[PDB]
């Protein structure tokens, strides 16, 4: 496809035509002659710009197909419970996969469920159980203090909550995300260097982010999910997809990321007194838990880019922000890691 | 380039004898010609689809999924070479480690090897006393390799080696200033 | 199962094609896939064809359209004359020539050991086909008496008894009887009298013969294509 | 993605009228329309031109940069001579589609030439191309096969193929080029476990490799058939890789550690004149089968032995019984079994 | 496979005429047979030697059991 243009096929066709006939001489607008070989010549334009676009995505096609480089699709939320009895137990209690757990709170209706069983030793106060969200995508990453109700039903449990936000379900990846994930794909073909590692520790999907910490003759890979966490499954697989990619004869250590969780209390001022209420106050809190988990590894935590985030939201409505917890920047270290604890607003 | 072969039957499609003017043939022809061009530019258009025959556009686009960037007046058939080769491209090796330094720099026949101190650590029996090695310690230690390069280099190739070195490796670097002296390097007196 | 095959003709097309055979060009894309024709799906001339024998037909060449065709409900006005020569000749069938020497058994009709075989003058065993094969059908079927067949005792006539007084009475006793003997064939549609007499001691008349059609002798072997017996067990 | 017929003649109906309304009349059988609809198929036909090149190209245009033929399904062909008893005394003709033929039932292939050919008056023999009207490997026939024309003159005195053919393909299926591609990309890896196993097992007389990996050294276990390993091959191993190995790491080459078992068998026999040295032999040729093929992490389980012994007849083998072996002999990875001295006792 | 391999050590125990000698290889071997990839290894918790049936005598079989492994 050489990108032909329609004047340029249509001025060749009348040319052609005058060459090959004196007789036909009238080419103005409102001609018989003139119409037809415009509409030949835009159809042919549209023929050209489909070839074009149609050409593009058969080279994504191809190297789609080529390394079987499969798009990663949505990932359902998934998360921890926290679960409190009245008194330690005596009893091993056994609690199958496949528990529901649910919201009272009407805004977040969204169920979970756990995958794999556990056990309640005796003379123990509480138990922390994996969970699963049934739906996938964003409709799981609930706030913190959302999910309060077991559907098991036992006597013993005192109260249920999920003490951090879900942040780990999202949406289908994006066209950026694949191509940056295929050149490190390309980058990794050389399995023993720093940049493969970092791949191999990336190739599980669940895994957010990756740190190599390198030193002599010894290798720390911190990684971490969406997060911030590290669970001993994930760990194994990250090491059992490193075995691949990670040199011979030098010693590799997977660990968390030094995670840092941070409570924000901010006291905010409205202009416009009529708009106080529940809605606001979620919205200020959704936004500020938005921003607390967008951030990356190594991203310092600076109290006016939160100021800015909040006042943005309406500056003419909101009047002032005042934090009753924080007073001053935090410094993550490379390694390190911010993530949303419990988020309140006070209005007035 | 069927249009004459599907065209209403009636309709001539040869020039009359009678007239050397006929506008028909004319307009039938210009019709034809486009017809036929369109089929050999979708004839030609398979070149574009393939990483072997692509050209300019297509062929950025190529590098630009394999993430390998055109040059200024950089050709085809370079660009694609250098595409494939970057696909390719063995590291964790001596053997790498020299590529990219004869690569990055501008010539092959520059003299370039790679040190490995822990085959002279001591040993208490095969080592000679007053021999090569030494005690083992902080340089004389596995994982830690001395790159000697005969040429001029920027600092920057010490980041072109982090690119390629195996993870965990300590990285120095020796320049021979022997290799680069102009002409004989033995100094006369008399 | 039976499909059609086309053969390319002169500057002929992939559409003309579906528009002369599935009534739509819609299908031409369909017969490209079936038969695994590449662009160029029908050169010029062999030469082109050399490029790509596999994936390229050329004119002459022949293509597979897979529309279930019958040979029945086929119009006959298609079928050449020498087609339908054989297929009549394949429905009255084919035997073996018994009724050779006309005039012996003519001579000695009501005897027995009247007819024998026959050869060809090629070496093989003599044959009758079509208006041959009646002919001897129903000279056997009239001068066999009726019960003396093994294994069909209908089969046969009463003429033998029938050798009566010379009055009307026992001449449409006769003529009754040859009308049955040839109803009782299958393939005869009907019989009929045209003429009789009598000149004293001898009795003489004549029958017109009606055998099914040309139509449906072809629609009846057509039809038989489905099973493939092409075979007679009247 | 793209237009069809129908909607090409309605645009380009829609278009026209737009341009001018001198023309109203669109119903079938104007010339117009006629006109517009020529250019519309043709403009559909260069549609599915280039839905089948992006197809292709999908499919092969990546891989076929790097030196990787897809293998299509082929026509064998090949050459054939035809011999006259004496010179043409005029030009003969040998239309396109002459079919030669072989007189066996081993060889039913019918071949044809795709093109016509002409034979001068001063020729005495001339040769032509013929094509295997079949796809695949069944036409490729092997020499002095084709020597029938079904069509020929009389004067042709004999036909022959000078050749086998050879060029008759099966299609390779998509999966086996992925598949291909991906261990090529595969063997570009370097300085991993992996990679030191493939290119130690690259080379010719290596049969088995198993890497132990230790902190700051690696070290590599390989045997040839007979469980040893050569001076000579373990510097062809070392020297295969220095290549392989990763900067800074010491790598080392060493052999398996070979156990030879010697096992004393007494075997009872059912059949007391077939006791003999023959059979003697044939049982210890077995039992020296069964322990040397065994791998390199393979333990050499005695019932399975004794189950191999006893199937060796079912009848005349009566009962067995060894003295050497008393329990099953486990081994590491890294160390294989062998056949050692073998006495076998008949009872 | 407990029952399957049950079933056929009582078979080979029943199928035993008079003056039929029990061997413990061919036990072994028609135990392996029923599949020689599947089955890894045999060991016996009650038999350690071959039992001599005189030729008023026969064997057949008691209780029968298996453990898998």
């Amino acid at each position: 496809m050489k990108t032909r243009k329609l004047t340029n096929i249509l001025s060749k066709l009348i040319d052609k035509t005058m060459a090959g006939t004196s007789k036909i001489t009238d080419f103005t607008p409102g001609s018989a002659s003139r119409s037809l070989l415009e509409a030949v010549s835009l159809e042919i334009e549209q023929f050209y710009i489909l070839t074009k676009e149609n050409i593009d995505w058969g080279i994504q096609e191809g190297i789609i197909e080529a390394f079987d480089f499969q798009k990663r699709q949505s990932k359902r939320a998934y998360g921890d419970v926290t679960i409190q009895f009245y008194q330690p137990l005596d009893m091993r209690m056994y609690i199958p996969a496949g528990t529901t757990f649910t919201s009272t709170r009407q805004e977040y209706p969204q169920q979970f469920e756990t995958l794999v069983d556990y056990y309640a030793e005796p003379d123990s106060t509480e138990i922390v159980v994996e969970v699963y969200c049934k739906e996938t995508g964003v409709a799981g990453n609930v706030p913190e203090g959302t999910i309060n109700t077991i559907a098991s039903g036992s006597s013993l449990i005192r109260s249920v909550n999920n003490e951090y936000s879900f942040n780990t379900g999202t949406k289908e990846e994006s066209q950026e995300d694949f191509k940056r994930r295929f050149h490190s794909f390309v980058e990794s073909r050389g399995r023993a260097t720093n940049k493969s590692v970092r791949y191999g520790a990336l190739q599980i999907p669940d895994v957010e982010g990756v740190y190599v910490y390198e030193e002599t003759g010894h290798i720390t890979v911190f990684a971490h999910d969406r997060n911030g966490n590290l669970s001993d499954t994930l760990k194994e697989d990250i090491i059992d997809a490193l075995q691949d990619y990670r040199p011979s004869g030098i010693m590799l250590d997977v660990t968390g990321v030094e995670k840092e969780e941070v409570n924000v209390s901010a006291t905010v001022t409205i202009s416009n007194k009529s708009r106080i209420g529940d809605t606001l106050q979620k919205h200020i809190e959704s936004v500020i838990r938005s921003y607390l988990n967008n951030l990356k590894t190594s991203d310092d935590l600076i109290i006016t880019d939160l100021i800015q985030a909040i006042m943005n939201i309406d500056d003419v409505l909101i009047y002032d922000v005042s934090f009753d917890n924080l007073d001053e920047n935090i410094i993550v270290p490379p390694q390190g890691i911010i993530r949303a604890g419990e988020i309140k607003v006070e209005l007035k | 380039a069927n249009f004459l072969k599907n065209l209403h039957p009636l309709l001539r499609r040869d020039r009359n004898k009678k007239d050397n003017q006929d506008p028909n043939f004319a307009l039938i022809d210009a019709l034809n010609e486009e017809m036929n061009q369109v089929e050999k530019d979708a004839i030609e258009s398979k070149l574009q689809s393939s990483l072997k025959t692509s050209t300019s556009e297509y062929l950025d686009k190529f590098g630009d999924w394999f993430g390998v960037y055109r040059k200024t007046d950089e050709k085809d058939d370079v660009y694609r070479a250098r595409i494939i080769k970057y696909l390719l491209l063995k590291r964790g090796t001596n053997n790498a480690i020299i590529d990219a330094i004869k690569d990055y720099l501008g010539r092959d026949d520059i003299d370039v090897s790679v040190y490995e101190p822990f085959t002279n650590i001591f040993y208490t029996n095969k080592s000679h006393l007053n021999g090569e090695d030494h005690l083992m310690g902080y340089y004389y230690r596995f994982a830690v390799i001395n790159v000697s390069i005969g040429d001029y280099f920027p600092v920057e190739i010490i980041d072109v080696i982090n690119e390629f070195k195996p993870a965990g490796v300590t990285l120095y670097v020796t320049y021979d200033g022997a290799s680069t002296i102009r002409g004989g390097a033995i100094i006369k007196w008399d | 199962m039976r499909f059609k095959k086309h053969v390319v003709q002169h500057e002929e097309t992939m559409q003309a094609i579906a528009q002369r055979y599935y009534g739509d060009v819609s299908y031409w894309i369909d017969l490209v896939e079936h038969n695994n024709l590449k662009y160029p799906y029908l050169v010029e001339t062999d030469e082109e064809k050399m490029k790509d024998p596999e994936r390229l037909a050329s004119t002459g060449d022949t293509l597979i359209i897979p529309i279930e065709s019958d040979l029945t409900d086929v119009s006959a006005k298609e079928i050449n004359s020498r087609d339908k020569d054989v297929l009549v000749e394949l429905a009255l069938g084919r035997d073996l020539n018994i009724t050779a020497d006309e005039k012996y058994f003519n001579e000695h009709g009501t005897s027995d050991n009247i007819l024998a075989f026959s050869t060809n003058g090629n070496g093989d065993l003599d044959t009758v086909k079509g208006i041959d094969n009646m002919k001897q059908q129903l000279q056997a079927r009239l001068l066999t008496p009726r019960g003396s067949l093994m294994l069909h005792p209908n089969y046969g006539s009463d003429l033998h008894n029938l050798f009566g007084l010379n009055i009307p009475e026992q001449a449409t006793l006769i003529e009754m009887e040859v009308l049955r003997t040839l109803t009782s064939d299958n393939r005869v549609k009907s019989a009929n009298l045209i003429d009789w007499k009598i000149q004293g001691n001898v009795y003489s008349g004549q029958f017109s013969v009606e055998i099914k059609s040309v139509e449906e002798s072809i629609n009846f072997v057509l039809g038989q294509d489905e099973e493939g017996i092409f075979a007679l067990f009247e």
